[PDB]
RNA sequence: GGGAGAAGGCACGCUGAUAUGUAGGUGAGGUCCCUCGCGGAUGGAGCUGAAAUCAGUCGAAGAUACCAGCUGGCUGCAACUGUUUAUUAAAAACACAGCACUGUGCAAACACGAAAGUGGACGUAUACGGUGUGACGCCUGCCCGGUGCCGGAAGGUUAAU
RNA sequence: UUAGCUAGUAGGUGGGGUAACGGCUCACCUAGGCGACGAUCCCUAGCUGGUCUGAGAGGAUGACCAGCCACACUGGAACUGAGACACGGUCCAGACUCCUACGGGAGGCAGCAGUGGGGAAUAUUGCACAAUGGGCGCAAGCCUGAUGCAGCCAUGCCGCGUGUAUGAAGAAGGCCUUCGGGUUGUAAAGUACUUUCAGCGGGGAGGAAGGGAGUAAAGUUAAUACCUUUGCUCAUUGACGUUACCCGCAGAAGAAGCACCGGCUAACUCCGUGCCAGCAGCCGCGGUAAUACGGAGGGUGCAAGCGUUAAUCGGAAUUACUGGGCGUAAAGCGCACGCAGGCGGUUUGUUAAGUCAGAUGUGAAAUCCCCGGGCUCAACCUGGGAACUGCAUCUGAUACUGGCAAGCUUGAGUCUCGUAGAGGGGGGUAGAAUUCCAGGUGUAGCGGUGAAAUGCGUAGAGAUCUGGAGGAAUACCGGUGGCGAAGGCGGCCCCCUGGACGAAGACUGACGCUCAGGUGCGAAAGCGUGGGGAGCAAACAGGAUUAGAUACCCUGGUAGUCCACGCCGUAAACGAUGUCGACUUGGAGGUUGUGCCCUUGAGGCGUGGCUUCCGGAGCUAACGCGUUAAGUCGACCGCCUGGGGAGUACGGCCGCAAGGUUAAAACUCAAAUGAAUUGACGGGGGCCCGCACAAGCGGUGGAGCAUGUGGUUUAAUUCGAUGCAA
RNA sequence: AAUACGUUCCCGGGCCUUGUACACACCGCCCGUCACACCAUGGGAGUGGGUUGCAAAAGAAGUAGGUAGCUUAACCUUCGGGAGGGCGCUUACCACUUUGUGAUUCAUGACUGGGGUGAAGUCGUAACAAGGUAACCGUAGGGGAACCUGCGGUUGGAUCA
């Protein structure tokens, strides 16, 4: 309000925590699948999403979301996890990146093959 | 409590201009007379005359051009809660030169152009536009 | 207020300097004095005399003998100090301050007394007696069907006469 | 939500010690020192020039390079040494690893490489001292994993190429289509012309200055010996290096992918599914026409790069010093006093601390910017300039602020006289009224509700009259009236006292405003003690409605409401508007003074204090505020930064307790909000109409008869209409 | 034929105003216990660590002081030795380590309190109209739940003299 008040109490910031705590400011983290299954979204739209509870290397255990159709991953599978959450699924804050150590890419993919780790067709 | 006679004078003249007052009488002071001299030397006011022996009063007469008031905005910059001092090369420029910023300096209470020509700063008082 | 001496730790003998015995207490002889002797102002010759530092020294051990707390935590009961079955039970058993109810207007209730009389009390409802629980913090929630107690005598029964 | 810390601790005398001053150390004496301008403690963190972002102020950050500090398996120590308590030095203790004859010993890659684990990820056990430097040496000469360079990685920046000019049979195929068409498209094929880059073969700078061997001259001495220096001639020297670069060969070959296409944002049509498969940063899509999913065609962006992820800045004026608000969205402490602090009426003189001018030193180099140069351009390098917004000193300026000394009354406070007031505390007094006690008259009801009953009644209720007992508040006056900082205050009288205003008069002379801590007051409810208790009334008992009604209603009824002393400090403590100063049009009042006029009426003309309503300018998102501003300012304090979680838990304090105060974090959400607008609704109001009721008349529902519907049965009882409107 | 006093009332409709938390628009909205799943938290008898405070024990090497011994290249000697030095021992400082008791933080802990998101769940309708008891604020009591009652204050309440 006034300079006399502001010199006594400096204008503090409004720092907000990140939405990806388990990454610890890291683009990618390697984890091992623990519980691969299917869940249902919330009220606005009904579907059957594919999710996986995975224990990260540092110690955190999170729930990712498998992208695309077709995933050969299962329990005890090494996967790579990046940021980005799913709006219509509560709890998920990360995405499993395809083309990883064991996460195979989507079969017969022609468009946006890089986002799903698909070799360029001949 | 009255803690800023210059701000009181600025408020009085602004209210007089807003309400279309011919002249605004008020208690005066040496700094008030010095500021009124600068205001009259720039055509912002008609004239002024100190009246009184023990309690001098300034009687500033406003100027109206085509109905609308000549002075647009008079803003007290350096208030007695935050003093503002500017060097010769850091003086402000109201409306890119169309307005004035009264500055009290070692040689007296002059304007931006006078201070820049003389080559010395001072502390600002108010912007008149 | 306490727990608390919580728990747990270091010194303790002897000799020498400090001081050939310090501080402190007691405390004479010399000098003014008097409203003059069992008197006051200075005065420390003395004997007494802790407590600590410094250094040295002897033994395995210096509160070296006798005397002379084991400690802490988790819990039930009782508030605590006391009293209790002399002579197998000392306690959770009684008492306790605090609290509640009840009766008691003085020639008071009650108790001892065939009665006088006394205690209550040479007190007067902030007093006395009895009955319950028993320091203190939160509370004493519902019910008079039954037995006691009180208020009423409208109706029924009812002794002696 | 870390408030007290410090006893070698602060100072002093003397001694000792360091190269140097110093409790650095010792013995003694003093009881001091730090601290709301944050002492002590916890977590985190190498610092700076700098870098990113930002117009700026700012925010983030410490990659490379450069300056400083610390470290060398961990800890402690000392010696040599001018320089260390020392990376490849010493000693000791602990772990690890290794050899052993079991007695005993060896080592510290957070150096260059490289190995093993961690990770999402970080390079080859490469060449050379040829140059720039270092160490040794008079020199020659040796070392140099610094350095000069080579290798890998698109990790970042810059440049180039992946051909160009023709080329409409608008080739063929694909895409969709209205089957006529257009799209791919000069795109392709074909013709002509170049060879940058990659490859082959030759030529070939610069990074090279230095050094040795002789010769002429100068300085030297006794000397033409020996040395140094100056010129001259031949030897000489490169890891990079198949160097940069230039030239000839031939062939258009060897060289383009990624992301997106519903809005934000530049790009649309079909095919495959059908809230399934799936997309997503938000809004959200898919339930058979998906420009949103997957593919195809087409289009857009970038380009040896393209998207995702993680972090920073901007947008975010969304911590607002530049640059916000607090009546209603979040935001005025319930109010008052007041310490530190913040600010401060008016004149003179003085000081010149801030401020303003000039000069000096410094603000490293590096980096940014400006003007030029070199690399074929650029990246990159480089010369000069500017800048480094800062600090210290000197010489002046005196308007402002600040310090000092004198003045003044306009701010403020006081006297003298009246005025009004439910202002506060204490003590008395008088009636209305309610409830009980006693008595008299009096008989079958009283009370209550939409209606009923619980309840009171033949033991005489209710009613009436008399006397008595006790509690609370004082009908009319009584009002948008008054007082008080707020809460709050209502019969009358007395006692003590606070506050406000006005007529005229003089001094005191800035004594003035606000206020973090702190203190005090503080509705009602609540608790403790000792009383009181008429009425009312939580809890509770009974009756009643209702499916249920632990409520609204009725009959009783305890705490409480009352008194005195104590405790909490909560409210919609509201004008949802913190205190003061002055300025800025008016009307109608209310209350209370005061001056003068013929006061013939509450006649008029002025001036003050409080307060109500309307309203102009102005302000606000609007409602609304509007001289008592929510209009323009000045001084100060408090508070707000999305809704929940929550004013919740923990923690400190207060409190007998109830609870109060200070006050978070994890997690979820795309909103949560206020003023107003148009509908709709109200067991809201006002007005009006219609056989809609009221006054009729006749029928329907009763018992067969003619029809349609529902269900039943069948092979069908064919299908549709399924409230008024079948 | 009869009857129509008047809109008091049922139904449907027309206009103005008022309040609204409704806008597929009251067949609207919407609250909290209770059950089930998941998630993040406080309490929790205790459990295992990190860091660290206080009071002590502890004496490897290494520094400085002291000398009952052991010895001795430089100097001096009066030729025996002396001065001085080293070794050993001891004292002072200190590291590893050890004992007792506290503070902070992390994880865990049977059980338990509150919170959030959930799928045609069960129970009722408290707030939004005069929401049909007008809600809200402070407080005390009571109840399965929203909530009810008494006390003090506000209209951020609708009609009417
Ligand atoms: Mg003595
Ligand atoms: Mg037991
Ligand atoms: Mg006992
Ligand atoms: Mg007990
Ligand atoms: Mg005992
Ligand atoms: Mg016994
Ligand atoms: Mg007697
Ligand atoms: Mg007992
Ligand atoms: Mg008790
Ligand atoms: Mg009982
Ligand atoms: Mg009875
Ligand atoms: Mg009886
Ligand atoms: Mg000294
Ligand atoms: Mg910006
Ligand atoms: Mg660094
Ligand atoms: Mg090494
Ligand atoms: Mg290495
Ligand atoms: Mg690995
Ligand atoms: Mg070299
Ligand atoms: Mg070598
Ligand atoms: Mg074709
Ligand atoms: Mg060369
Ligand atoms: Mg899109
Ligand atoms: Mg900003
Ligand atoms: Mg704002
Ligand atoms: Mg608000
Ligand atoms: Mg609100
Ligand atoms: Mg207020
Ligand atoms: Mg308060
Ligand atoms: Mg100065
Ligand atoms: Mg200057
Ligand atoms: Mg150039
Ligand atoms: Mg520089
Ligand atoms: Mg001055
Ligand atoms: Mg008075
Ligand atoms: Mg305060
Ligand atoms: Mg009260
Ligand atoms: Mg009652
Ligand atoms: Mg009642
Ligand atoms: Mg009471
Ligand atoms: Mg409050
Ligand atoms: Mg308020
Ligand atoms: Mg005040
Ligand atoms: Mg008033
Ligand atoms: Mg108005
Ligand atoms: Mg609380
Ligand atoms: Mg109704
Ligand atoms: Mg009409
Ligand atoms: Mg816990
Ligand atoms: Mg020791
Ligand atoms: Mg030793
Ligand atoms: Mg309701
Ligand atoms: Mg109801
Ligand atoms: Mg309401
Ligand atoms: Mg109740
Ligand atoms: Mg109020």
């Amino acid at each position: 309000a006034t300079v006399n008040q502001l010199v006594r109490k400096p204008r503090a910031r409004k720092v907000a925590k990140s939405n990806v705590p388990a990454l610890e400011a890291c683009p990618q983290k390697r984890g091992v699948c623990t519980r691969v299954y299917t869940t249902t979204p919330k009220k606005p739209n009904s579907a059957l999403r594919k999710v996986c509870r995975v224990r990260l290397t540092n110690g955190f255990e999170v729930t990712s979301y498998i992208g695309g159709e077709g995933h050969n991953l299962q329990e005890h599978s090494v996967i790579l996890i990046r940021g980005g959450r799913v709006k219509d699924l509560p709890g998920v804050r990360y995405h499993t990146v395809r083309g990883a150590l064991d996460c195979s890419g989507v079969k017969d993919r022609k468009q946006a093959r890089s986002k799903y780790g698909v070799k360029r067709p001949k | 409590s009255m803690q800023d006679p210059i701000a009181d004078m600025l408020t009085r003249i602004r209210n007089g201009q807003a309400a279309n007052k011919a002249a605004v009488t008020m208690p005066s002071s040496k700094l008030k007379v010095a500021i009124a001299n600068v205001l009259k030397e720039e055509g912002f006011i008609e004239d002024f005359k100190v009246e009184g022996d023990t309690k001098p009063e300034l009687e500033l007469t406003l100027k109206y051009f085509q109905g609308k008031a000549v002075v647009e905005s008079i803003q007290r910059v350096s208030r007695p809660g935050l003093r503002i001092y500017k060097r010769k090369d850091e003086l402000p420029k109201v409306m890119a030169g169309l307005g004035i910023a009264v500055v009290s300096t070692s040689k007296g209470v002059m304007t931006d152009r006078a201070a820049r020509q003389a080559g010395l700063g001072g502390e600002i008082i108010c912007y008149v536009a």
